């Protein structure tokens, strides 16, 4: 499928493989051409989101007083509290 | 007096301080480079950036032939070959081009301490960026900059850069000589594809062959193209640069200067904007964010990157990665870019946006990593940088909205060249489906002679449906982080 890598291999050579994230993969001609991704009830997915969120929520980043500065007429929502422009919208805005 | 330079991403001849440097009193110069599979970043990497670097070192041991000396190539980590070569050439003077990369930090930090304990005087140059960037640091108050306007805001105000050093032609050696020797081909020799490993049985020629030879000949090429003027081409230009930047090829520097010239001839002023160097401060200022930030290219531990509970599905990224996703624009820039080794820069964002908050929920981690393997110009920093940004985890510079695997090529083309060139099985398409091709009533397949989940592949997602969920998905993560910003 021509998306090999040379790995290191032994303290001797060099081996040609597929990376990790390909191994890891079923990628038979079927799921190439047919696997689409099922359809996911949406407050579902939220919800098991949010339980993940409160274990990220200490690691989030803290911004400086210097990096507020910085941010103000970058990223306006920092300061104002709100949703970043770009995304607050309904979905692709192309599409609608 | 032996020296010894050590090439790793500075592979020309021209303003190359250290080697210059290096030549000064010397007796003896040998030029070296080691082979690193992981080419200064998280990943082992695949053919075409490979075949990119072997003939960057063929066209440096062609040009150090002239000069009547040659390229040493050693396969091997570092901190064990060159206490061999210390003893064995009776070295005293070892010089390199600076690393600002964490990584690079570490294993020059552990080279210059065997090297002090062998008497070996260690020279270090920074050629590789336009600008100290430790004085940069210094200038923002101790931490890098988070955004690039604030970068910009710093170097417009900093002195104006030293020239080029003088390149190393047969005055600047002056009697310093390389001893050659029987073996030195097959001992020290650049190796090929071949003896690498790959299989090079389907390899057409090189859209970017390497080297300081050919990024000479395109950067002038190049200047002819602005001074001209004062998208068709999604494909690969014979002007890019970007590859030859990556590895020294063409120094930053001169670039810089030769800009800097054209824009005071074709222009009254000795100010031009910053936006003149837009290429080079961006990729400066992304090696300034990492410089001192071990887990630039990491979510976790990374404390300039939003935690976003991305998923997990390996045999969607894998669709990605092969261009099998069903959704032709996407599929024809990934698969240019197994094919090639470059893309457009608005193409980088089309594949990220759908990899990662537009469609599939992947982390970008996942997506920088792919870049790593094939894209000829990734370095470590920038790449990852931008894979942060893109996907609204960091915030280098302004969110965009989410572009459309269908739309974006739309606007760019309607006649769809791009997609046809890059995928053969849709050629026969006209431009009514061409990019929404699973919308063929049952008997356009027939007439194009590919069908829908039979010869192309299905589309992965209902794109409108996903989208909608993730932008939800993004909501309640910005949501949060203002809540607890609180
Ligand atoms: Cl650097
Ligand atoms: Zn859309």
């Amino acid at each position: 499928a021509g998306l090999e890598v040379l790995f290191q291999g032994p303290d001797s050579m060099y081996v040609l493989q597929d990376p990790i994230w390909l191994l890891m993969a079923n990628t038979d001609d079927s799921i190439m051409m047919t696997y689409q991704l099922p359809s996911r009830d949406l407050q579902a997915v939220l919800k098991e989101d949010q339980e993940k969120l409160k274990l990220l929520q200490r690691s989030q980043p803290r911004f400086t007083e210097g990096q507020r500065r910085e941010l103000r007429e970058v990223h306006p929502w920092v300061h104002t509290g709100g949703l970043p422009t770009a995304i607050d919208v309904t979905g692709c805005v192309y599409c609608e | 007096v032996n020296a010894v330079h050590w090439f790793r991403k500075g592979l020309r001849l021209h303003d190359n301080p250290a080697l210059k440097e290096c030549i000064q009193g010397a007796d003896t110069i040998r030029c070296v480079y080691i082979l690193d599979p992981w080419f200064a970043g998280s990943s082992n990497v695949g053919i075409n950036r490979w075949r990119f670097l072997l003939q960057c070192l063929e066209d440096l041991d062609a040009n150090l032939r002239k000069l009547n000396s040659r390229l040493f190539v050693i396969r091997g980590q570092p901190a064990d070959v060159f206490p061999r070569l210390f003893k064995e050439w009776n070295i005293t003077k070892l010089s390199i081009e600076y690393d600002s990369e964490p990584f690079g930090k570490e294993r020059d930090a552990a080279i210059k301490k065997l090297a002090t304990e062998a008497g070996v005087e260690v020279i270090v140059r920074i050629s590789h960026t336009l600008y100290d960037l430790d004085k940069i640091i210094e200038l923002n108050g101790g931490q890098p900059p988070l955004t690039y306007k604030r970068f910009q805001t710093l170097v417009s105000k900093m002195e104006p850069l030293e020239m080029p050093a003088d390149t190393i032609t047969s005055d600047v050696i002056g009697k310093c000589m390389t001893p050659l020797s029987d073996d030195h081909d097959e001992k020290y020799g650049v190796p090929s594809l071949e003896e690498l490993g790959f299989d090079t049985d389907g390899l057409s020629s090189a859209v970017w062959p390497g080297g300081e030879t050919e990024a000479l000949t395109r950067l002038e090429r190049h200047l002819e193209r602005k001074a001209w003027v004062a998208a068709n081409s999604l494909l690969a230009s014979p002007t890019g640069l970007s590859p030859y930047l990556r590895f020294g090829c063409l120094s930053c520097r001169l670039f810089y200067f030769k800009l800097t010239d054209l824009y005071k001839k074709v222009k009254k002023n000795s100010s031009p904007p910053l936006s003149l160097y837009g290429q080079l401060l961006w990729r400066e200022f992304f090696y300034t964010a990492a410089t001192n930030n071990p887990r630039f290219d990491k979510m976790e531990g990374n404390p300039i990157c939003v935690q976003i509970p991305w998923d997990k599905n390996p045999e969607a990224l894998a669709k990605w990665a092969e261009g099998r996703t069903g959704f032709p624009w996407i599929d024809a820039i990934m698969t240019q870019l197994r094919q090639e080794g470059w893309i457009h820069h608005l193409a980088r964002h089309a594949v990220a946006c759908f990899l990662t908050r537009g469609d599939l929920w992947i982390s970008w981690e996942e997506g920088m990593k792919v870049f790593e393997e094939l894209l000829l110009d990734a370095d470590w920093s920038i790449n990852a940088g931008s894979w942060m940004w893109l996907s609204c985890s960091s915030f280098f510079q302004q969110f965009f909205h989410c572009y459309c695997p269908v739309g974006f090529g739309r606007r760019t083309d309607p006649n769809g060249d791009y997609i046809r060139r890059y995928l053969p099985v849709l050629r026969g398409f006209p431009a009514k489906y061409i990019y929404d091709p699973w919308n063929a009533p049952e008997g356009i397949q027939k007439v194009a002679k590919c069908l829908i989940g039979v010869n192309y592949p299905k589309p992965m997602v209902n794109h409108a449906e996903a989208s909608r969920l993730n932008i939800e998905r993004m909501k309640q993560i910005y949501q949060q982080l203002s809540r607890y910003r609180g």
